[PDB]
């Protein structure tokens, strides 16, 4: 906004604007060190091994 | 006017979460906050300021 006299307000000084994460709730790690993984399911139809 | 009134006065308060992720070191208590649902009674309706 642009309250009466001087200039205008940008977003930076109303808030922090960082490239964060869509959803922080689910987190995972492998052995110790942090990781991220995708856990696949097998479509009703197809062959496990293949 | 009445339509608009009811639309602003018979809504669900969306409600967030106390200690939502990401949270600051400590947090400890993570609990959902429930707001108000909606009017139920015929009275609740007869109310609502116009």
């Amino acid at each position: 906004k642009v309250n009466p006299d001087g200039s205008q307000v940008r977003l930076k000084d109303v808030a922090d604007v960082g490239l964060g994460g869509q959803d922080y709730s689910i987190n995972a790690q492998f052995n110790g060190s942090p990781a991220s993984g995708i856990a696949i399911k097998l479509a009703t139809g197809a062959n496990a091994l293949d | 006017d009445v339509s608009s009134a009811i639309q602003a006065q018979n809504v669900q308060i969306s409600s967030g979460q106390l200690g939502g992720l990401p949270a600051v070191k400590g947090q400890q208590l993570n609990a959902t906050i429930i707001g108000k649902t909606r009017l139920q009674t015929a009275e609740q309706f007869e109310n609502i300021l116009l």
